[PDB]
């Protein structure tokens, strides 16, 4: 029903599982016949972003209402699309 | 003869 | 509609949404369900204002308006101690590096 | 020889509304009786217009600055029909749900200048991937091959 994910720094954050399947990755990684999945090379402030962005993903694919922005400050864009590229969503 | 769109300059876009 | 949330504590961080009708104490029984402690053995906060457990989510703040699933709003969370008391306690994010210059106005 | 995307010459007037429920500027395009697309006059966020088309016309919708693709009414493509009982046609203009890859390339292409694009540390693949503008004539091109799939 959960999986955490860890970032570099050691934040943990617990998504609901079908929201992680927005991640090509994840869902390969899981996709066999409470799960831990380790991002030493993510820090919090991507990783945290990426999981929003499963929520946003999962709420208005299909959706009739107006779709906001995803926002990405300049900051992080380039990591933030770095770990897109690694997690496939 | 072929009609394209067009947008009518008194239309008040809301 | 829906609120989307974060609840927080130290270095754990639970993406969860919420009927803005729902009650503190339902938002308990979900943490409940994931980390293994009890209603009676947490305290949620909006920033720094304890919840009481009676209150829906509209009726403390949350509503769907601001808590949205691309910025989804904190729920502090602190756990348990039959003699001591547990300070509420969100350890941050880290920090981005530098813009790159071939990133900033030119 | 003429495209299977493009407007039909039914001179049948339709009124129809742009509403633009997205936070870009937008611009209609529209496919003439040879295909080929026409810009129109920009929409701002939040804004709607009324339009003088015609039945069996072809319409799409971009990112006025970037072409980044916009749906209307939930797809790609918007016919007006004719009007019944004088109620005008809405094309609700939208953003699609982006994937974050798209979006962070979306995001840099803003702020960095393509000569410079392969002065940034990343991943070589991520270079032709922001060089990969959105593009109406290939957006044209992949429609058509996925409808043809469908027959």
């Amino acid at each position: 029903m959960y999986v955490k994910l860890i970032s570099s720094d050691g934040h943990e954050f617990i998504v609901k599982r079908e929201h992680a399947l927005t991640s090509g990755t994840i869902k390969a990684m899981l996709s066999g016949p409470t799960n831990e999945v380790n991002f030493r090379e993510i820090p919090s402030h991507v990783l945290s972003k990426v999981c929003m962005y499963f929520t946003y993903k999962v709420r208005y694919t299909n959706s009739s209402t107006e779709i906001p922005e995803f926002p990405i400050a300049p900051e992080i864009a380039l990591e933030l699309l770095m770990a897109a590229n690694f997690l496939d969503c | 003869e072929t009609l394209a769109p067009y947008i009518p300059m008194d239309g008040e876009d809301f | 509609m829906d609120v989307f949330l974060m609840i927080r504590r130290h270095k754990t961080t639970i993406f969860t949404d919420a009927k803005e009708s729902s009650t503190v104490f339902e938002l308990k029984r979900i943490v409940e369900g994931i980390l293994k402690r009890p209603p009676d053995e947490q305290r949620l906060y909006k920033d720094d204002q304890l919840l009481d457990d009676g209150k829906t989510l509209g009726e403390c703040g949350f509503t769907s308006q601001t808590a949205r699933p691309q910025a989804p709003a904190t729920v502090g969370l602190a756990f348990r101690a039959d003699d001591t008391f547990e300070a509420l306690c969100i350890e941050p994010f880290s920090s981005p590096p530098e813009l790159p210059d071939v990133m900033k106005p030119q | 020889p003429r495209p299977v995307l493009r407007s039909v010459n039914s001179r049948e007037p339709s009124q129809v509304i742009f509403c633009n429920r997205s936070p870009r500027v937008v611009l209609p395009v529209w496919l003439n009786f040879d295909g080929e697309p026409q810009p129109y006059p920009t929409l701002p966020p939040g804004t709607g217009r009324r339009i003088h088309s015609y039945r069996g016309h072809l319409w799409l919708f971009r990112d006025a600055g970037t072409h980044d693709g916009l749906l209307v009414n939930q797809t790609e493509l918007f016919v007006p029909s004719l009007n019944v009982d004088g109620q005008p046609i809405f094309a609700n203009i939208t953003l699609p749900v982006y994937t974050l890859k798209e979006r962070c390339l979306q995001v840099v292409r803003s702020l960095v200048k393509p000569e410079n694009y392969r002065r940034l540390d990343i991943v070589r693949s991520l270079y032709e991937d922001l060089e990969d503008h959105p593009n109406v004539q290939k957006d044209l091109e992949r429609l058509t091959q996925e409808r043809i799939a469908h027959q």
